[PDB]
Formats: C-alpha cells, structure tokens, sequence
RNA sequence: GUGAAGCCAGAGGAAACUCUGGUGGAGGCUCGCAGCGGUUCUGACGUGCAAAUCGAUCGUCAAAUCUGAGCAUGGGGGCGAA
RNA sequence: UGGGGAAAGGUUCCAUGUGAACAGCGGUUGGACAUGGGUUAGUCGAUCCUAAGCCAUAGGGAAGUUCCGUUUCAAAGGGGCACUCGUGCCCCGUGUGGCGAAAGGGAAGCCGGUUAAUAUUCCGGCACCUGGAUGUGGGUUUUGCGCGGCAACGCAACUGAACGCGGAGACGACGGCGGGGGCCCCGGGCAGAGUUCUCUUUUCUUCUUAACGGUCUAUCACCCUGGAAACAGUUUGUCUGGAGAUAGGGUUUAAUGGCCGGAAGAGCCCGACACUUCUGUCGGGUCCGGUGCGCUCUCGACGUCCCUUGAAAAUCCGCGGGAGGGAAUAAUUCUCACGCCAGGUCGUACUCAUAACCGCAGCAGGUCCCCAAGGUGAACAGCCUCUGGUUGAUAGAACAAUGUAG
C-alpha cells in the first residue's frame, strides 16, 4: 500500500494516544 | 456449410451407438476430401 | 494437381525480377519457413521469429542460430574442434 | 434510425474515445462514454494468466479489499502456482545435493 | 438502491438516526406493495406481494418519521 | 558552386541516428576482483532483437558481491546460446560456448568474438553477425597476443583482454537478394538518412565538382590525391590501383 | 477477377517418385467508387467566378498510398528520387 | 444543401425599434443601424506525467553582443523522533533542475423537466471519487495475529517497518470464423389516421427503460481419478496427446446476456369533461414471437508477412523477508458494514462555410474529423423516395446573324 495510506493510520494512533494521557 | 452438416450427423449417429469409434474416424477424413455430396449420400454409404 | 511445375514457393513473384534472381531466394525462402525438431523437449514445433532467433511453440525455450537455419555448417564445425581439443589437452 | 453526436469537445476517435450506443427510457437513441478495459495480471515466471483475481484498470485496486486481490498460499499474487510446486522441489533437491558433496571432498580428501 | 429480503431487518433499517422519511406505493394491477425508506446514502426497498401483512407493517415502524401514499401524478 | 552533399553530413540536422527503438548498448561488465581472480556465473533471461542491426542480443543477469540487489546486463549472443543457460566470466571459467575468460587463457586457435583492444573498454572488435577473431599465439613474456581480424590484419593486443567463445550468431544474413526498391528502404529506415542517392554526373556544375555538360561524363581523372581541401574528395580517394581484380592480392 | 506455399482423399508404379478432384488465401498482381494526381481536346474563360479556375476525357487506388498537430535545419546558408 | 465538433474569427447569438449609407435590381426584410439582455461544474476540459526538442546550474572558449556544455575532472540530497518552549538529537545516501500534448498516458454523473437566448453545470430524483477527521455494530485473542476444500481455490473482516523481486500503465499491418448491443426486414394483437365507382381481414404511425448495485450464468486455461495402435479427439483453415489424449466430475479470467431493485410515480399514444384569465380535472393502454454470407461498433480464439519486430514517465497493487507493538476483562495498526466534514482557480454564447476562417469582397478556389434510412443492384456505382433542410443567387417580352453546351 502506498505511503500516504501507512502514515494516516498510524498518525490516528498517535492522537488517540495523546487522548487517553491527557485524560488520565 | 455442408462440412458442418456432415460433421454434425456423425457426431449423433457416434452417441446413439449406430457406429463405433473406428468407422466414425475413417467416415471424418473420407467427408474431409470431396467424397460425400450431400446428407443423403453420407447415410446411404453407412448402410452399405 | 500441382499447381507448379518448376517455380514453386516464390511464384508470389509474378513474371518480376528475372528468373535467376527468383532462384537464390527461393532456395533461402524454403528452409526458413520449415519447421525443425526442438533438442531439448523432442516435439516438432520450431519456428523462427526474429532474422536470428528461433523459439520451440512447446516448451517455450528460445535459441538464437543462423539467418536462415537453425544452425550453420561453420558454427557446428566449430564446436566439434573446440570439444576435441578441450578434453585430450586438460584430460 | 436517428442518428448521434458526441458529448464531449474531442472530434476524433483516439483509442482514448471510447463510446457505446443506448437507448434512454425517453425513447431516444444517445451515445455514452466508457473506460478502457483491465487487464488481467500475468505470471512472473511462466507468463500466464492468474486464475482468481479480477481484470481492473491500476487505479481501482486501491479500493479493494486485500482477499479479493490474492490467494491464500505461499506467494499468492504474481505467480500461478504450478511454478511454485518447482521451486518447492527444486529448492529441496539441491540443498540435498549439497549435503554429499561436502561430505565427499572433506572426508575422502582431506582425511591425511 | 438496495432490497431488503426480509421484514426483521427493514425495521431495523427504519430504526436509525438518519432516516429522513418513508413513503408506500402500491400497485393494483400486479397486486404488489412495496414499502421504501430514504437513509443518508441509499434508498432501501421492502417488496411485499400480499396486502394483509402490510398494515400490521405500517404501524409497527416508529412513529416519528412521515409516511406518505404516493399518489398519481405528481406534480412537477 | 554551392555546398556539395556529403560536405552537410557532417553538420548532423537531418543526417542523425533514430534511437528511439533501441534500449541499451552492447558491452561486457566493468572489469572487477572476482572476474580478475575466480569466475562468477548469471542466467541468460531472454534473446531479444533490436531494430538497425542484426545478431539478435543476449540479456544476462547477474549478482552483486558487494549489495543485496542483482544487476542485469547485455551482450551479443553467440550461435548455439538458448535460455536459461549458465554461463560462466572470470579468468577460471570453462572453455565452452558463451563463456567469457580472458584472452591468455586461451590455447591457440580457438575462435572468440566481442575482443577489448584494452582490457576493461567492453568490447571492440569482431561483433557483427558471423563474424569472429582467432588467436595465433602468445608471448608468455611481455604479455601480448597476436591475432588476426575479419579483414585479414593482424594486430597484437595485451594479454589481458576478454573475449566470448564462439561465433556471432546471425549466420549468413547477405546471401539472399533485397529484390525490391522497398525492401532496401525499410532497411535504411530504422538507421539512416542515406536512401536513396543521387548519381553526381546529373547534377549540375554548382552542385558537384561532376557537375554538367552536353554529355553525362567526369571529364578528368577520377582518383584524388590523399591531401586534397574538403569538396574536392569526390571519388575514388587515395587509390593505389583500379580495375577488375584479376590475380591475388599481395596484401595481407 | 486471378488463385502461390501448407493440408485432405482417391488412382498408377518393383522402386525413385508421378497423375486427378477438392481445401486454403500469397502478391511494391489486376478491373473499378471516395480521396490524391493532372494526359488530351493545344475545349470554356482570357479588362475571367479565379494574379492558374471550369467541363468532358484520363493516371494510381492495400502500397515507395493520402493526411492533422508538436519539434529541427537560415542566405554564398538550408533542402533536393536532380 | 441534415445533426454536432478541432484550428481560426470575437458578439456576428436573442428581443424591441429604424430616415440615410451597405446587401453591384427592389426592400416593410438582414450576419447592416440604434437601445437593452444573454455564457453558472469536486465528476466535461485545462491544471498532473513524459516524447521528439528547448533552457538554467558545475566548468571551458570569446575583445565583446554571447558560443558550447545537460551529468559532465562539483564538498550538489531527505527521513524519523522528542522536547513546557523553535533553537536539541538519530538513521540512510551512486544521482543531482525546469519547460514542452484541449488528438498520446489519466481518480469520479446518469435520466426527466425547464429559458425569447445557457446547461452531462440550473431545478427534481437517484449515485460516485479523492483528501481529512472519529464513533457504534460485527470480527480476532487465555494455543497471542481467522477457518474450509485431496486439489485448482473459496468467504464480509482476518498484524507486517528497512531493504528486495514481479505485475498492471504498455502498444504493428492484414485475413477468414464465432458471441453480444444498435439499426434494417417478416407474422399476430390493441389504439388513431389515409384510401374506397370496383378490389384490398388492406396501407401508415406509436408500443420506450439510463447511470449505479444484488443474484444466476457464458469461449481460453487450470485441477482430481484413470492409462490410449484395429491409433484417437478435432477446425471453414492439421493441429493436439505417455512431458498423460478421449471420457466422467470440478475451480476460475471475461456482460454491451436472463431476472429483481432504480421504475412507472417517469416519457409517449388515445378518449371524456371544463373556459376572460390566475387556471384544468378525471379515465384507459403502454403486449407476444420469427429470421440472416444483411449494415455498423465492440470482444475472443486461431493464422499470415519482415535483412522492417512495431514509445517513455507519473501513478496503483501483490509477494519474499520478520523490525516493532499488543489482551482476560478487557485490548484492537480488523484493506468488513453504516455514520460525520470539505472539495479552490480559468474556458463554456454563436458560425465551422456557394455569407461568420484565408484569398483586397457577402469570390464557382482552398481548409482536419464523428453519426449514416427504403427500393433496383455484386456494390458507399448511377437513377427515384422517407426523417430533416432549402425554394437563395436581378427580372419581364421577342426567337435574326455569329457563338458556348447537348
Ligand atoms: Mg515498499
Ligand atoms: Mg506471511
Ligand atoms: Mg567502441
Ligand atoms: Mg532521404
Ligand atoms: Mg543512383
Ligand atoms: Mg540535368
Ligand atoms: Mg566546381
Ligand atoms: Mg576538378
Ligand atoms: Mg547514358
Ligand atoms: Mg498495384
Ligand atoms: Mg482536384
Ligand atoms: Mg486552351
Ligand atoms: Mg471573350
Ligand atoms: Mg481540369
Ligand atoms: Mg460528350
Ligand atoms: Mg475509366
Ligand atoms: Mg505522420
Ligand atoms: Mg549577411
Ligand atoms: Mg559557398
Ligand atoms: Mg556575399
Ligand atoms: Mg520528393
Ligand atoms: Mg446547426
Ligand atoms: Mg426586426
Ligand atoms: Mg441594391
Ligand atoms: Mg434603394
Ligand atoms: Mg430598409
Ligand atoms: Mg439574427
Ligand atoms: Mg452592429
Ligand atoms: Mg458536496
Ligand atoms: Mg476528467
Ligand atoms: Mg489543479
Ligand atoms: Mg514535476
Ligand atoms: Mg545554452
Ligand atoms: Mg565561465
Ligand atoms: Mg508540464
Ligand atoms: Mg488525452
Ligand atoms: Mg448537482
Ligand atoms: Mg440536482
Ligand atoms: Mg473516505
Ligand atoms: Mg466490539
Ligand atoms: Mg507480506
Ligand atoms: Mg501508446
Ligand atoms: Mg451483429
Ligand atoms: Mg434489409
Ligand atoms: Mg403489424
Ligand atoms: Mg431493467
Ligand atoms: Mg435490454
Ligand atoms: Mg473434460
Ligand atoms: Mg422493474
Ligand atoms: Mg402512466
Ligand atoms: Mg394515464
Ligand atoms: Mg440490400
Ligand atoms: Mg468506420
Ligand atoms: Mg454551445
Ligand atoms: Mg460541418
Ligand atoms: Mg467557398
Ligand atoms: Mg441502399
Ligand atoms: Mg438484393
Ligand atoms: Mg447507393
Ligand atoms: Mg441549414
Ligand atoms: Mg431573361
Ligand atoms: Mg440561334
Ligand atoms: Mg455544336
Ligand atoms: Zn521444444
Ligand atoms: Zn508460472
């Protein structure tokens, strides 16, 4: 898959992340 | 279109069980070259 | 029911360019569009594509030969002489 | 018997104006433009065609789910299958073949 | 446009947050009744051959979003 | 006068080569370790033909010493060479066809083709469609080798060129007639701008130094001096002799 | 319109090979529409429709055939089947 | 001499009005004159990529305007992460610019209605693509990254970094043969029309179904059992078979095929009532078969010709490999279903020619393409007709010579 697909899915996980600490 | 009448006659005369194998294959080359003129001739020259 | 009685493959030519110039090509039509026996799978499919190459129409292997032929006289006199001298030299 | 036009600026038929003849439930006869058509993928050793993956244009198989567009063994895309049982075989036997070999020039050679 | 083989799901469609409304068509000459539904992207259809089975339809859906009849010729 | 026709060639507007068909030249690989010291071996994927030229080419595949990754390459192809075959470059590579060693270990007779005049520019001479070079012999000191060309000079290289066993394949592609106007130029097309040409004794008097008159005639000898100013060589140059070549030639 | 290689069947012969009927669809082959070209009437017009056109009659027509846009060669230079 | 376009023209397009001038005669008419009006796009093009080719950079020539040079004797690039905060770290490295196609390569829109003048854009209905954000349902896991079939392979999902391999984009001319859509042709039925001194169960017209989806199927090829000479299968055209045929049973690439949605609510054809107009309302019908060396477009399997073998790049996917990461009460980097947001800029009127372009002009000249009905006939020949379009080229009277054409 290219590139573009890769990076938008694990810059998802990245702001769910962030989320969950600045909740707890 | 007569190659392909001819050709369609031995192919149900095979299946029914009216010839066998050996004399379809023999009666295919023989319709090939000029021999058979029409469908009668081809069914009067099994019955001999 | 011969069609021909001298003139042969090259009488697509017609009555044009004489008829010793019609002789030396027929004698380079006729061995070309021949078919020859593969040496590696045995069958009886081998046809030439290219000026020099010839490909087998079964087990799909390609060879490269002569213009014509598959194989010229000079080249397989060559590889007689080169494997004679190769094994009595070294073996 | 009436005739058509076409629908778009370009007047002459380019191997990139490809074009189809319908009737519209308004009883009229137009002309609707289609695509080219895909090509099947080939083989990479043999050259033949891979059964079991669907002929699209490059760009729509981007869209697809990944099962349709492979199957399930061993290099499934880009090669058909009976050129993998060869390479099955043939990778065996001469990893076999080297075994004796070596145990050929190092023992009944180097045994002084 | 998609069918929806059976009634279970149907009302499950119906039962959705963006189901902006509903109408009935009914076609006397081939005895036929079909029950459509517009959600956000498709327009779901329920085809139903008898006539009995359809009013029990009609009121068990949600009473919040319109049902319409579809009269003849609608007007431009 | 004007300029006369094969004075523009040289200039290379329309005179050009068409490069559109073909893909890559024919060299051998850079001279490296493992061919100056071992021999190393690649698969020979495809025999293709490249427009303007006959041998039909050879596509080989080899592998890196160095990096993950293989580099494919191309050669003239020999007579007898099919794929799929192994062959074989290094200086301890087997003497059979399609093998690529260099020319000292080579014993004196064998026919070679694709030779380097020096060793690492990938080939020089004899590459055209059955044409080749034999050795003659060898000086074990001062290494160099003599060797004699498809014209019937001798030359002597160093001892370290390479050179491809065997015959350039393509056989004897000049016996049949062209037999056709047409068939000539279908063959210039795909090289040159030179079909057809244009005889010089029926142009006119500024076109070529032939040029006019009431007759169709040169007027004056037709062999010219070996230093002679451009526009003035129209003919035969620099001939030693003329005529029907009767005996046997001395030259060799 | 003509009907080249390849293929099928029958007949003759000691053999080498030769005859007859079909099949097939090759060629800078051929008659002939549109296009392209421009032989004759030394026709029409010749202060013309036109600073090269009009009519009848003609040459070629599956190949060295006809053609659009993009790019290159510039004056003692270019290009030229001349 | 019909219906639409490319180049070129630039308001010639539509409405209302008009003395002169122009339309080689007239003129109430006009492509002329005067005053107003008209060209709506995430889906059609440009924009993106490269071809022949052109021009910067490193360097070398020339008194100089400038000439050569396009990877060349160059220290020439880009990727990730974390910090309160930009300014701090860590990998890889052979290579490293732009312009150039409205006919090449290429993500995505179809039907109905509407204006004096525009619409694949405006209105109504029903869809799709790319990019960016996020939640429910279902899936997987305590054997940590799914099951089934001998097999070809199947299904709604079903981890995969560096580096590497392969496929698609991606390609000639001609010849006969077979399948599909459209058109033409023949028979029956329901409506309306023409003809009728006599004949004709007669002659003519209407009877339509889009994009986008679901489901069942259609040549090549491939898999399993088995083992062929009294050789067999088989094309209009002799190719195929112990390197596994015939035969029996299976898997799969390819709808412009059948049925259902969309969709009869639409469009079209008749009949019966209403009336200054703003205005109409209500009834019925919208079927069933046959035929072919027919015409046109498209797809597939074979074959012929070459000292001729018939472009490149952007872009998109699969595989080899195993980096990293992750649950037992939830976690989850699930390419599955549904749902949320957005899509900028310029062109779009009209002619395309015996009057809108070039020939001094409203000139018998010249200028690239698409669609293609009936009869006679071998036929896109010539001659007659239907749909659609014109009836425009200064006119009236007489019929000597000489002319041009027949
Ligand atoms: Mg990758
Ligand atoms: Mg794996
Ligand atoms: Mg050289
Ligand atoms: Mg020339
Ligand atoms: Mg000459
Ligand atoms: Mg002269
Ligand atoms: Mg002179
Ligand atoms: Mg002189
Ligand atoms: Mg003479
Ligand atoms: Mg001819
Ligand atoms: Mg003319
Ligand atoms: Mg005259
Ligand atoms: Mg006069
Ligand atoms: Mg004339
Ligand atoms: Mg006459
Ligand atoms: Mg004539
Ligand atoms: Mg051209
Ligand atoms: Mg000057
Ligand atoms: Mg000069
Ligand atoms: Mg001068
Ligand atoms: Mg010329
Ligand atoms: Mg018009
Ligand atoms: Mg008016
Ligand atoms: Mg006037
Ligand atoms: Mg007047
Ligand atoms: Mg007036
Ligand atoms: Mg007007
Ligand atoms: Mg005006
Ligand atoms: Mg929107
Ligand atoms: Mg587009
Ligand atoms: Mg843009
Ligand atoms: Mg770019
Ligand atoms: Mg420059
Ligand atoms: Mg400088
Ligand atoms: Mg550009
Ligand atoms: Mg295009
Ligand atoms: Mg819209
Ligand atoms: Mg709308
Ligand atoms: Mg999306
Ligand atoms: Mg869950
Ligand atoms: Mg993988
Ligand atoms: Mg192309
Ligand atoms: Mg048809
Ligand atoms: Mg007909
Ligand atoms: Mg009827
Ligand atoms: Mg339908
Ligand atoms: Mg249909
Ligand atoms: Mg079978
Ligand atoms: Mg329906
Ligand atoms: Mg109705
Ligand atoms: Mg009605
Ligand atoms: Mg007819
Ligand atoms: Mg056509
Ligand atoms: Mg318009
Ligand atoms: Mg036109
Ligand atoms: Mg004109
Ligand atoms: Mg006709
Ligand atoms: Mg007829
Ligand atoms: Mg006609
Ligand atoms: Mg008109
Ligand atoms: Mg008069
Ligand atoms: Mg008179
Ligand atoms: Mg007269
Ligand atoms: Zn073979
Ligand atoms: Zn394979």
């Amino acid at each position: 898959m290219r590139a573009k697909w890769r990076k938008k899915r694990t810059r998802r996980l990245k702001r769910k992340r962030r989320k969950v600490r600045a909740r707890s | 279109r007569r190659q392909r009448v001819l050709r369609r006659l031995l192919v149900k005369y095979r299946a029914s069980g009216k010839i066998d194998k050996h004399l379809y294959h023999e009666l295919y080359h023989l319709a090939k070259g000029n021999t058979f003129k029409h469908k009668r001739a081809l069914v009067e020259h099994i019955h001999r | 029911s011969k069609r021909t009685k001298k003139v042969g493959i090259s009488g697509k030519y017609g009555t044009r360019y004489g008829a010793s110039l019609r002789k030396l090509v027929k004698k380079q039509e006729v061995t070309q569009h021949a078919r020859y026996t593969c040496t590696f799978c045995g069958k009886n499919s081998v046809r030439r594509t290219a000026v020099g190459i010839w490909s087998c129409k079964s087990c799909k292997k390609t060879m490269a030969g002569g213009a014509y032929t598959v194989s010229t006289p000079a080249a397989a006199a060559m590889r007689s002489t080169l494997r004679r001298l190769r094994e009595i030299t070294e073996a | 018997p009436t005739r058509v036009t076409y629908r778009r600026r370009n007047p002459y038929n380019t191997t990139s104006n490809r074009t189809r003849v319908i009737k519209t439930p308004g009883g009229q006869l137009r002309v609707l433009h289609i695509k080219k058509r895909g090509t099947a993928p080939k083989c990479g050793d043999c050259g033949i065609k891979l059964p079991g993956i669907p002929a699209l244009r490059p760009r729509e198989y981007a869209t697809i789910s990944k099962p349709k567009k492979t199957v399930q063994r061993a290099y499934g895309g880009s090669r058909c299958g009976n050129c993998v049982r060869d390479r099955i075989i043939r990778a065996f036997l001469i990893e076999e073949q080297k075994i004796v070999k070596k145990v050929l020039k190092e023992q009944s050679q180097a045994e002084k | 446009p998609q069918e929806v083989s059976d009634i279970k799901k149907f009302i499950e469609i119906c039962r959705r947050k963006d189901a902006s409304s509903a109408r009935i068509k009914k076609n006397p000459k081939t005895q036929q009744i079909k029950f459509k539904v517009r959600c956000q992207r498709f327009l779901y259809t329920l085809v139903l051959k008898d006539s009995d089975k359809a009013e029990k339809l009609k009121q068990s859906l949600p009473p919040n979003l319109q049902i319409k009849d579809v009269p003849k010729r609608n007007k431009r | 006068g004007r300029v006369i026709r094969n004075q523009r060639k040289g200039r290379g507007s329309v005179f050009t080569a068409h490069t559109r068909l073909r893909k890559a030249p024919a060299k051998f690989r850079p001279l490296d370790y493992a061919e100056r010291h071992g021999y190393i071996r690649g698969i020979v994927k495809e025999i293709i033909h490249d427009p303007g030229r006959g041998a039909p080419l050879a596509r080989v595949v080899f592998r890196s010493p160095y990096k993950y990754k293989q580099i494919t390459e191309t050669f003239i192809a020999n007579e007898g060479m099919y794929t799929g075959q192994f062959i074989y470059a290094g200086k301890n590579a087997a003497l059979t066809v399609g093998n690529i060693l260099p020319l000292s270990s080579v014993p004196e007779g064998t026919v070679v083709s694709n030779v380097e005049e020096k060793p690492g520019d990938r080939g020089a001479l004899g590459r055209t469609s059955g044409n080749y070079v034999t050795v003659v012999g060898h000086n074990p000191d001062e290494g160099k080798t003599r060797i004699k060309l498809p014209s019937g000079a001798k030359k002597v290289v160093p001892s370290s060129s390479r050179g491809m066993i065997g015959i350039v394949a393509g056989g004897g592609r000049t016996d049949k007639p062209l037999l056709k106007a047409s068939r000539a130029k279908h063959k210039f097309a795909v090289k040159r701008n030179r079909w057809p040409k244009t005889r010089g004794v029926a142009m006119n008097p500024v076109d070529h130094p032939h040029g006019g008159g009431n007759h169709q005639h040169i007027g004056k000898a037709s062999t010219i001096s070996r230093y002679a100013a451009q526009g003035q060589k129209a003919g035969l140059i620099a001939a030693r002799r003329t005529g029907l070549l009767r005996g046997t030639q001395k030259t060799k």
